[PDB]
């Protein structure tokens, strides 16, 4: 029996986790009080993937909420699904990291990490067959990025053979809510590239673009962003819980999509997405889902895939459908856009189909893409990093907590090396003289 | 007592087994619950045949099946499905992770600790069986448990049993269509085991079945259910000889004798002639000549390969229904008079013929039309190498840069296994190329009378 | 300049257990080619490989084409010591499964008539210097010894609590390890004593093959530095080079060693590290190829160095203006045939040159062919001259 332990660090991680748990509770028909009031029998067939059982037929999610600021904890508990979580799992401190990775990783988080790992170990020892972990957080922030990377390192030390997943919100080109985003993001990438099996790559820019141009929302808020992230986060693990014609475990995705150990940064996406009034003008078919999945504007990483080539992609479909349509459509996508796919992989489209659609839809699909174009994102951060590091713009706050410049140099070098392992396998090969 | 054991490994094997066992239950009149109202209504009979089903004192009939898979979900569907009472409670499910499209994981790491339990039941069935005829192993290339676990199981079965025939039904990767990136690695890796240990391997390709469904059956959007039903019909036609009476009955040993000229060329293609919808069932005669001609058409082959690019080493036709030997003889002669069908000069006979009286049955809710006659053809030819050649090409394109190798070597394998598998496949292709060559140009030395 | 690879494969004699048993030899070698026959398939057709050096130490008292220890040293170690004195890094990799001959190759025996690579290298290093020691030529030698186990670094010499050391990247000096004990040495005896103390601390495991097998790659780093006094008031460091001596663990298969738990984890990590290292060394040789072939290409490409800690720490020695050599040990016993073949498949790396077809016509048929050709030639001569 596969099952996953969920962790959420920082304000962004906590918000996305709250929306995710609301979505999953609705999918499985779990009341906010924890009781079950669903209809289908299949909902309980794999409830253990995300929940533990209590005495009174109540189901407690396997969540571990961590943050150094009690305000987000109070906001989460005073909410629609605040009471669902175990109170003992609300581990937190005071005197937040203050948008400082050094405080989050070396000074303030170093004390709370013991309690966090204690709760994680308690949840892990009761597992039947632990598959992997899922950490939701943001890299450009403070306590979130630092404590997330520290927990990743500790858990990978303790559980080397388990899959690790991280859904990270990075900085963006234009929208930037914090001054010191480059340093934090750089150190976070330095940790993540070394200590993670799969990383999913999202930024606020692409979510806003999706909300405005596709969903046509006049005044989007963080709820809608977290809703989209929850949709893809549920789609990625849909195959663990419900049956299907062709199953897809997390390990299957890891094996198919990671050609080499260091290239495990993915661009997610979700389909269908329509703006209410247009819903009656569209026909829901497999070609439409494929067209919207491979559309560049639907990508959630704000990296144009047309400025690069796909090393691998995965399509997790949900709903009743014909396998011939899926195979033909993916083959057509590979053949038509021949120049946008790496050529030394004969077929670079993993496909899986689950027979249970979402609650309110006849069909749905989740797209994942490992492509070179992601380099661009790293390059942007690198530029900003050097622009702040040549003059030592905001470095004294970091060095005051015990860090040194050599760590910054290491992180910059590691990102530069990663950017290359993506170009190497890009530009079409050629001859010489 | 012509009794065989059906083993199903992997998701593809399990779904194929579901379709097949539906077909056998319909054929023999056994209901899902496992009982047999036919005997109660009539009074008795041998319809509860020992070939697939074992009878107990309470009148219940249990199949001689062994379902195996690492994912709980695929067979947890079966335990909660229509046929929950048909099978034994034991279903041999590892409550652990899947092989993850990894031959090494399915063979070395997780394939252990289950191979014992599986082999123990494969015994409690063999010991219960008497006069065992053979094993029918269902799986699929390109999968983790469908490649590694099947390899380990075939190795252990060869070590233990040895002389019993082990027929293999498997799904090969298609030329264009695929549903995983690491299919070539698994398929090439398992080639050694399916070459050394299996006695005869019947191979199918999903693209060919999709084409047959689209063209002949007028199903614009097929699914795995229809392909599984077609494969089930193939297996039913194969095994119908040792269940029902017939003018000419063909056992498995005769399949091995006729379709295997040499030990390493035991890879015959298969096909089913009267694949036709109910609407097109009319306006057609479906005579013996028509089905015999349709068997040899390149379009109707179940593997995407052209027989016209190679020579036929051997052929075996199994007819079901109202068939009399005059028409099969005439059809064989008519086929022999055609130029496009080339036969190796060293096999002048080139045909095995079997006839059975029991006509094919129709699955309720299916798509095949009810017919009076049918034929299943097996064809050992040299065209199959072409398909293998395509697969070989893909492997090099993924092995030149050692992509996806760290996953395999992290579970127990080394690059030497990859090199050995590639060399073995190249040797097999060379053997297929050599055997298809004509006999020595007439060694007409023109010796003049006495030396 | 770049860095080329010298691949040498050597075969050892029998031991007491093999001599007592009636096992047959299976490795034939000639020139730069090594042929192996399957004991189980007498007609399997022999499999051949080709390397840069092919050493026949199978017959101990041999006098024709005998691969003496000093001969191998003159082939590899002397050239590497000369390159090191020039001020460029040199790396020596050892490979071979347990019972192959790695330890003999890297250490030698105590009678000092058949010495390993390291003793001869140390003796020549100390001698060459003691001679060049003038008034403006100061020399300094230091030694470090570490182990890599499950991608974690450990100090062998230090008796402290064997924790995991951290790996850092100095911007100019490249990768290095923090809190790694570094000691100076004065003679080969001190080096041998330090090596013995370190080897006693190595992580060793018992397998189905042998009760003592290496579970962790090891690195014995020799750092050599030269200070020059020119015709001036200043004494300046001329150059600093490194002689790296590594004991790469051997590859394996789960079938050969069916141990579960920790043993399988160690084997998986060793296989991953060896695959990565093979990738790096072959890719680094790819440079040679391409470069020499055309004459210029620039694009440094990207040689994967961060995929494993072993290749990361050995980055400076492997790449740049340096040299690397690879010595693989072979077992002659028939019973170990597959393992020997595996070593050959690992020894085929770092170039993958073409060994071509290997076959010999029957000697009787050779004589028949030669006699028929001679008869034809002599008959033609006699008929042309009119005497036949
Ligand atoms: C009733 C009906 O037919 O209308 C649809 C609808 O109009 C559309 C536009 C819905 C609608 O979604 C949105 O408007 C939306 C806004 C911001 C961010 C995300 C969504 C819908 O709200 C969303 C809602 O979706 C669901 O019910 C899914 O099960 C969804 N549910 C939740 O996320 C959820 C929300 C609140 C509380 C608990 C769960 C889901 C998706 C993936 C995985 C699990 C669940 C549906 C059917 C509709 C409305 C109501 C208008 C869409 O919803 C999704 C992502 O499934 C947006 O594009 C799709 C396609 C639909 O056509
Ligand atoms: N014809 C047919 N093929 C199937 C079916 N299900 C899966 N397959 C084939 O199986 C291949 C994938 O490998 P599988 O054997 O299914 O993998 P698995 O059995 O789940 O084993 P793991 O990969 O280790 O989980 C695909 O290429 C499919 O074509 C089916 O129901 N019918
Ligand atoms: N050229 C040689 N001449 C004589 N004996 C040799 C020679 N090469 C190796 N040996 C023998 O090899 C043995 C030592 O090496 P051996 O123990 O086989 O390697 P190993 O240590 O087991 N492999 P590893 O543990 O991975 O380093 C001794 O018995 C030596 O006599
Ligand atoms: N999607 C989403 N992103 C958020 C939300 N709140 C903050 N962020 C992002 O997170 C970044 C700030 O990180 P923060 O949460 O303060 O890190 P922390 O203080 O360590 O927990 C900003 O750049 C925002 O883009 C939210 O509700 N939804
Ligand atoms: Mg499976």
């Amino acid at each position: 029996m596969r099952e996953i332990v969920h962790i959420q660090a920082g304000q962004c991680g906590n918000q996305i986790g709250a929306k995710f748990w609301e979505v999953i509770s609705d999918e499985h028909g779990i009341d906010p009080t924890g009781s079950y009031h669903g209809d289908s029998d299949l909902q309980l067939e794999r409830i253990n993937v995300y929940y533990n059982e209590a005495t009174g037929n109540k189901y407690v999610p396997r969540a571990i909420l961590v943050d150094l600021e009690p305000g987000t904890m109070d906001s989460v508990r005073s909410g629609p699904f605040g009471q669902i979580f175990r109170p003992d799992n609300f581990v937190f401190g005071q005197s937040g990291a203050g948008n400082n990775w050094a405080k989050g990783h070396y000074t303030e988080g170093a004390e709370l990490v013991d309690s966090v790992l204690d709760v994680v170990r308690k949840e892990s020892e009761s597992c039947d067959c632990l598959q992997g972990f899922q950490l939701t957080h943001s890299l450009g922030g403070g306590t979130g990025s630092g404590m997330g990377t520290l927990l990743i390192s500790k858990i990978r030390e303790e559980y080397p053979d388990r899959i690790m997943n991280t859904f990270s919100v990075m900085p963006s080109p234009k929208v930037s809510d914090t001054v010191v985003e480059p340093y934090n993001a750089t150190l976070s990438v330095h940790q993540l590239v070394e200590n993670t099996d799969e990383t999913y790559c999202i930024d606020n820019e692409a979510l806003y673009d999706i909300c405005f141009r596709t969903l046509k929302l006049t005044t989007p808020t963080y709820g809608d962003l977290n809703h989209l992230v929850s949709a893809t986060m549920s789609g990625v693990t849909t195959c663990l819980r419900f049956p299907g014609q062709l199953n897809a475990d997390l390990r299957k995705l890891a094996v198919n999509m990671v050609p080499f150990p260091r290239l495990h940064f993915f661009m997610p996406g979700f389909a269908p997405l329509t703006s209410r009034g247009s819903q009656q003008y569209r026909a829901l078919t497999v070609p439409e889902l494929t067209q919207q999945m491979f559309d560049s504007k639907n990508m959630m990483a704000a990296c144009d895939p047309r400025h690069g080539r796909y090393l691998t992609v995965a399509a997790i479909f949900r709903g009743r459908m014909s396998m011939k349509e899926v195979d033909e459509q993916m083959l057509n996508v590979q053949n038509k856009n021949s120049s946008y796919f790496v050529e030394w992989i004969p077929n670079n489209v993993k496909t899986a189909v689950c027979d249970i659609p979402p609650r309110g839809l006849k069909m749905s699909a989740t797209f994942i893409g490992n492509s070179t174009a992601i380099q661009e994102l790293f390059k942007r951060i690198s530029e900003q990093f050097t622009a702040m590091f040549r003059r030592k713009a905001f470095l004294h706050w970091y060095t005051g907590e015990g860090m040194d410049e050599m760590e910054f140099t290491e992180a910059e070098s590691n990102m530069n090396d990663l950017v290359s392992e993506y170009q190497q396998y890009q530009d079409a090969t050629a001859d010489e003289q | 007592m012509r009794e065989c054991i059906s083993i199903h490994v992997g998701q593809a094997g399990v779904q194929i087994g579901n379709a097949c066992w539906e077909l056998y239950c319909l054929e023999h009149g056994i209901q899902p619950d496992g009982q047999m109202p036919s005997d109660k209504t009539i009074g008795g009979g041998d319809d509860s045949f020992n070939t697939f089903f074992s009878e107990t004192g309470a009148g219940k009939h249990v199949p001689r099946a062994v379902f195996v898979d690492l994912e709980p979900t695929v067979i947890d569907e079966v335990r909660t499905g229509t046929y929950r009472q048909l099978f034994h409670p034991e279903q041999l499910i590892t409550g652990k992770e899947d092989a993850a499209n990894n031959y090494a994981r399915g063979h070395y790491t997780i394939g252990k600790e289950i191979i014992d339990l599986v082999l123990d039941r494969i015994r409690k069935l063999a010991d219960q069986c008497t006069g065992l005829q053979g094993f029918l192993v269902f799986h699929s290339f390109g999968g983790g448990t469908g490649s590694g676990f099947t390899s380990l199981l075939m190795e252990r079965l060869s070590v233990d049993y040895g002389k019993k025939s082990k027929l293999e039904f498997s799904i090969y990767p298609a030329p264009q269509v695929s549903t995983a990136v690491v299919e070539p690695y698994n398929s090439i890796l398992t080639t050694h085991t399916t070459l050394e240990h299996s006695d005869c391997a019947f191979m199918v390709d999903n693209e060919a079945i999709y084409d047959i469904c689209r063209r002949n059956l007028d199903i614009e959007r097929p699914t795995y259910t229809n392909l599984n039903r077609l494969i089930s019909q193939i297996v039913s036609s194969i095994t119908a000889s040792l269940r029902f009476d017939g003018a000419l009955n063909v056992d498995l040993t005769e399949f091995q004798t006729n379709l295997v000229p040499y030990p390493r060329i035991h890879f015959p293609l298969a096909t089913y002639a009267p694949v036709i919808s109910a609407e097109k069932a009319y306006h057609e005669q479906l005579s013996v000549a028509e089905i015999t001609n349709a068997c040899f058409e390149p379009a109707n082959q179940m593997v995407k390969c052209d027989p016209r690019h190679g020579k036929y080493m051997a052929c075996c036709l199994l007819y079901r229904g109202d068939v009399v030997p005059k028409d099969v003889n005439a059809a064989i002669a008519t086929i022999k008079t055609k130029r496009s069908i080339q036969f190796v000069d060293w096999c002048p006979t080139g045909f095995k013929v079997g006839i059975n009286y029991q006509p094919p049955t129709v699955v309720p809710g299916g798509d095949l039309a009810k017919v009076q006659r049918a034929v299943c053809m097996l064809s050992n030819t040299t065209a199959i190498a072409e398909a293998w050649a395509r697969l070989d090409h893909k492997f090099d394109l993924m092995y030149a840069k050692r992509a996806f190798v760290h996953w395999y070597v992290g579970e127990g394998m080394e690059e030497g296994e990859f090199s050995e598998a590639r060399e073995d496949m190249a040797a097999l292709e060379k053997d297929y190329e050599e055997v298809g060559v004509d006999s020595v140009e007439g060694e007409g030395e023109e010796e003049g009378e006495e030396y | 300049a770049g860095a080329s690879v010298k691949v040498a494969v050597r075969v050892r004699p029998f031991n007491s257990r093999e001599m007592s048993r009636d096992s047959k030899c299976i490795i034939q070698m000639s020139g730069s080619t090594t042929t192996i026959v399957n004991p189980k398939q007498p007609k399997e057709t022999p499999k051949s490989f080709s390397f840069d050096y092919s050493y026949w130490s199978h017959t101990s008292p041999e006098d024709i084409n005998y691969a003496s220890q000093k001969q191998v040293y003159r082939d590899i170690g002397e050239e590497m010591l000369q390159h090191a004195f020039e001020g460029y890094n040199v790396c020596i990799f050892a490979y071979g499964q347990t019972g192959a001959g790695k330890s003999y190759t890297m250490m030698g025996k105590q009678e000092k008539d058949q010495q390993g690579i390291i003793p001869q290298l140390c003796e020549d290093l100390f001698s060459r210097i003691n001679d060049t020691t003038n008034d403006n030529m100061s020399y300094s030698v230091e030694v470090s010894y570490m182990e890599i186990y499950c991608e974690r670094v450990r100090d062998l010499l230090n008796p402290k609590n064997k924790g995991n050391l951290r790996v850092r990247e100095h911007p100019l000096l490249g990768p290095y390890v923090e809190d790694l004990s570094k000691l100076a040495v004065t003679s080969y005896n001190d080096i041998q004593d330090l090596m013995d103390s370190g080897n006693k601390a190595r992580t060793v495991a018992a397998t189905n093959m042998n009760e003592t097998s290496s579970r962790s790659h090891a690195v014995f780093n020799i750092i050599f530095t030269q200070k020059r006094h020119d015709a001036e008031t200043n004494i300046t460091t001329e150059k600093v080079s490194k002689i790296s001596l590594v004991d790469l663990a051997g590859s394996e298969r789960a079938d050969s060693t069916g141990a579960k738990g920790t043993r399988l984890k160690e084997g998986a990590n060793i296989n991953k590290s060896l695959t990565t290292l093979g990738k790096v060394i072959s890719a680094l040789a790819e440079m040679d190829s391409g470069p020499n072939k055309n004459k210029k290409k620039k694009k440094t490409d990207f040689i994967p160095y961060r995929d494993s800690v072993l290749t990361w720490l050995l980055r400076e020695n492997l790449g740049g203006n340096s040299r690397t050599a690879m010595v693989a040990a072979l077992s002659p016993a028939d019973i170990n045939y597959d393992e020997t073949l595996s070593t050959l498949r690992y020894a085929d790396r770092a170039k993958q040159i073409r060994c071509n077809a290997v076959i010999n016509e029957d000697l009787n048929n050779k004589l028949i062919r030669e006699l028929k050709d001679e008869v034809t030639r002599l008959r033609d001569l006699l008929y042309a001259q009119g005497l036949g």
